[PDB]
């Protein structure tokens, strides 16, 4: 079965006996759910995202059912804006990225060509938009705010920017600002024909 | 405008 990326890849999961909606997120190493009660011992941890770091409760070896597939692994609970299923559980359910096939054991990092430079970027199904580390691109831009796990960052929005990803041509909006990682979001993933599959 | 990158 094959999930396209024109919309957010939201799915129903079952966890601690309850149903929830969560985002299938190739850009997350770990699974992070909104504040909730889970049984058992937990340890405090910190994780980072596009807007900085947050404190979470780490629960180990928690059963989670996703698209009718059973995973058992680490679930973090804290002030995430969206429930996200990260690579720790996506691998357990046999999910891959396809366009060639890309497995999710490690961060799905690939080379992109943009504005005459070659960069390494993260194929991120949990990003609406593409966000590149600071660079002085020519052209008209407008300011924008974009959010994620620890809050918001200010970025520059450039439109109709030609990109090439894994030999595939795309052209779209690129946001530029102080992101810790270059991110390829769904706006461009849909253009190069990328899907999630399991 | 939601960018859910997460690193552990």
């Amino acid at each position: 079965p094959q999930i396209t990326l024109w919309k957010r890849p939201l799915v129903t999961i079952r966890i601690g006996g309850q149903l929830k909606e969560a985002l299938l997120n190739t850009g997350a190493d770990d699974t992070v759910l909104e504040e909730m009660n889970l049984p058992g011992k937990w340890k405090p941890k910190m994780i980072g995202g596009i807007g900085g770091f947050i404190k979470v409760r780490q629960y180990d070896q928690i059963p989670v059912e996703i698209l009718g597939h059973k995973a058992i692994g680490t679930v973090l609970v804290g002030p995430t804006p969206v429930n996200i299923i990260g690579r720790n559980l996506l691998t357990q359910i046999g999910m891959t990225l396809n366009f060639p096939q890309i497995t999710l054991w490690k961060r799905p990092l690939v080379t992109i060509r943009i504005g005459g430079q070659l960069k390494e970027a993260l194929l991120n199904t949990g990003a609406d938009d593409t966000v590149l580390e600071e660079m002085n691109l020519p052209g008209k831009w407008k300011p924008k705010m974009i959010g994620g796990i620890g809050g918001f960052i200010k970025v520059r929005q450039y439109d109709q920017i030609p990109v090439e990803i894994l030999g595939h041509k795309a052209i779209g909006t690129v946001l530029v600002g102080p992101t810790p990682v270059n991110i390829i979001g769904r706006n461009l993933l849909t253009q190069i024909g990328m899907t999630l599959n399991f | 405008a939601t960018i859910m990158m997460q690193r552990g």
